[PDB]
């Protein structure tokens, strides 16, 4: 269903968000950050 | 397995959408604080980009 350019575009978005978000500003946001990383790992598991 | 347009919406867009809603609750409770609002912005940015990537 997904093309290769779509997959990389989405992965790149996940990475950017994980890298720049305030995921280390509070414990609450830390969890949010962890969830985001969990979402990316799930996506990586499928396209790989 | 493998990612599809569906799994993008069910396994990425929806979860992120949920996170935004929850962070919104933290904002509504704790005014002072730039972090929670920055987080919503980043997540909104994420979803708009993912949705466009999936629709094209």
């Amino acid at each position: 269903q997904l093309s290769d350019e779509q997959k990389e575009t989405i992965l790149k978005a996940l990475n950017d968000a994980i890298e720049k978000g305030p995921w280390d500003k509070s414990n609450f946001l830390r969890v949010i950050g962890k969830k985001l990383i969990a979402i990316r790992d799930r996506f990586l598991k499928r396209i790989g | 397995t493998d990612a599809t347009l569906g799994s993008v919406y069910s396994e990425i867009i929806s979860p992120v959408k949920d996170c935004i809603l929850t962070v919104a609750k933290a904002v509504s409770f704790n005014p002072g604080g730039k972090d929670n609002t920055d987080a919503v912005e980043v997540l909104t940015e994420l979803n708009t980009k993912v949705e466009r990537a999936a629709m094209n």
